[PDB]
């Protein structure tokens, strides 16, 4: 499913200043990552990212094509491709802790700079 | 006999954009008689000062151009533009390259005519406000501001890919756009990147003016998300200089006047 900036904001609000990046700076990451696309895969150089932050079976969940990698998160790649968010984030945050932001490379070009219009003030 | 008002008297504001109804060119010819072999029109009213070549970047989406043609053409008229409209057909089977057929379009649509400005468009993206004038400004124009795909909202400032409108002196300004995107994503961003570096800032219509719906389709396994796109906008500063209008290379294919538009196939290589 296509979220709406807002939409996106109000659910992932638990991962707000986790590991020093704020609301603002996930909502333009995530606009950048995955369009805001529940639904978003991409396969290139043997591996695939899935949902909304574009989690990758390499390393982090596991998937039928890629039978056995660490599965880090410990929850099947499917489970990101819902529109339930809270095993994406807890997931997104074991990266976060593990690898940092720098596993999105949306981040540093498009989001270093004019985040406010990244804001969202509906309640 | 006298130079074309600032606004043009034919507008009419809002439009109703749908494609359920299917197209017969034929029919969009008809009534269009006065786009001549090409996809040309001159306003014989008044002078345009806005000599707009049109760039649409394509490949195997005749289906979104026939919609496009059907109601791009109208309004264009309607907005006394003395235009010419050119889509740029990529051969082969590399990924798609947007920025580069840009680039061509440029090329050849200036070896047919006087060009001043030109506005780059994608086949799918339809303007429902004949108020956002497809042309140039004081400085780069982004047109496709308000995308249905998008809320009817820009989704964000940086925001240039769609449709936009460049001055001849600000795309050569710029060494034009680049040629090294193959895939999805980037590009546009690139050529934001280069405006910037320039000392221009972008213009665009209001948010209800530039309204503007598109053709959703089935994702094209020929332009899949380009990889190093994150790396590549990062240093726009460094290789706007280097790939450009100045390295552009390309082999014309074929070149096909239809009476609605010049539609060029070119080899534009491979993935270097
Ligand atoms: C991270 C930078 C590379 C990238 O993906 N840029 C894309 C643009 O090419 C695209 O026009 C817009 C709208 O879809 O979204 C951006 O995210
Ligand atoms: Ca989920």
């Amino acid at each position: 499913t296509e979220l709406t900036k807002c939409k996106v904001s109000h659910a992932i609000k638990d991962i707000d200043g986790y590991q020093g990046i704020s609301l603002l700076e996930w909502a333009c990451v995530l606009f950048h990552t995955s369009g805001y696309d529940t639904q978003a895969v991409v396969n290139d150089n043997g591996s695939t990212e899935y949902g909304l932050f574009q989690i990758s079976d390499r390393f982090w969940c596991k998937s039928s094509e890629f039978p056995e990698s660490e599965n880090i998160c410990g929850i099947s790649c499917d489970k990101l491709l819902d529109d339930e968010l809270d095993d994406d984030i807890a997931c997104a945050k074991k990266i976060l802790a593990i690898k940092g932001i720098d596993y999105w490379k949306a981040y540093k070009p498009m989001c270093s700079e004019k985040l406010e219009q990244w804001r969202c003030e509906k309640p | 006999l006298t130079a074309c008002p600032e606004e043009s008297p034919l507008l009419v504001g809002p439009m109703l954009i749908e494609f359920n109804i299917p197209v017969d060119l034929k029919l969009v010819e008809q009534q269009n008689p006065k786009v001549k072999l090409g996809g040309r029109y001159t306003p014989m009213d008044c002078i345009s000062p806005h000599k707009v070549a049109i760039i649409i970047p394509f490949r195997n989406r005749q289906e979104h151009l026939k919609y496009w043609l059907y109601y791009l053409h109208p309004i264009l008229q309607r907005q006394q533009l003395d235009y010419g409209i050119y889509v740029i057909n990529q051969a082969g089977e590399s990924m798609f390259n947007r920025a580069k057929l840009l680039n061509v379009g440029f090329k050849e649509a200036l070896k047919d005519y006087d060009y001043n400005c030109f506005v780059f468009s994608d086949v799918d993206l339809i303007p429902m406000n004949d108020h956002n004038t497809y042309r140039c400004f004081s400085q780069p124009r982004h047109i496709s501001v308000a995308m249905d795909k998008f809320g009817f909202s820009l989704p964000y400032v940086q925001y240039f890919g769609g449709v936009s409108a460049l001055s001849k002196q600000q795309f050569l300004s710029i060494n034009g756009f680049p040629n090294n995107y193959w895939g999805w994503g980037g590009e546009d961003d690139d050529i934001y990147n280069r405006l910037a570096f320039r000392g221009m800032s972008v213009s665009r219509p209001n948010a209800v003016i530039g309204k503007c719906r598109m053709i959703r389709h089935s994702r094209d396994k020929k332009n899949e998300p380009n990889p190093q796109r994150f790396d590549r906008i990062a240093h726009t500063k460094e290789t706007m200089l280097s790939d450009g209008l100045n390295s552009l290379t390309y082999m014309v294919l074929e070149v096909q006047r239809y009476p609605l538009y010049t539609k060029i196939t070119v080899d534009i290589g491979t993935p270097s």
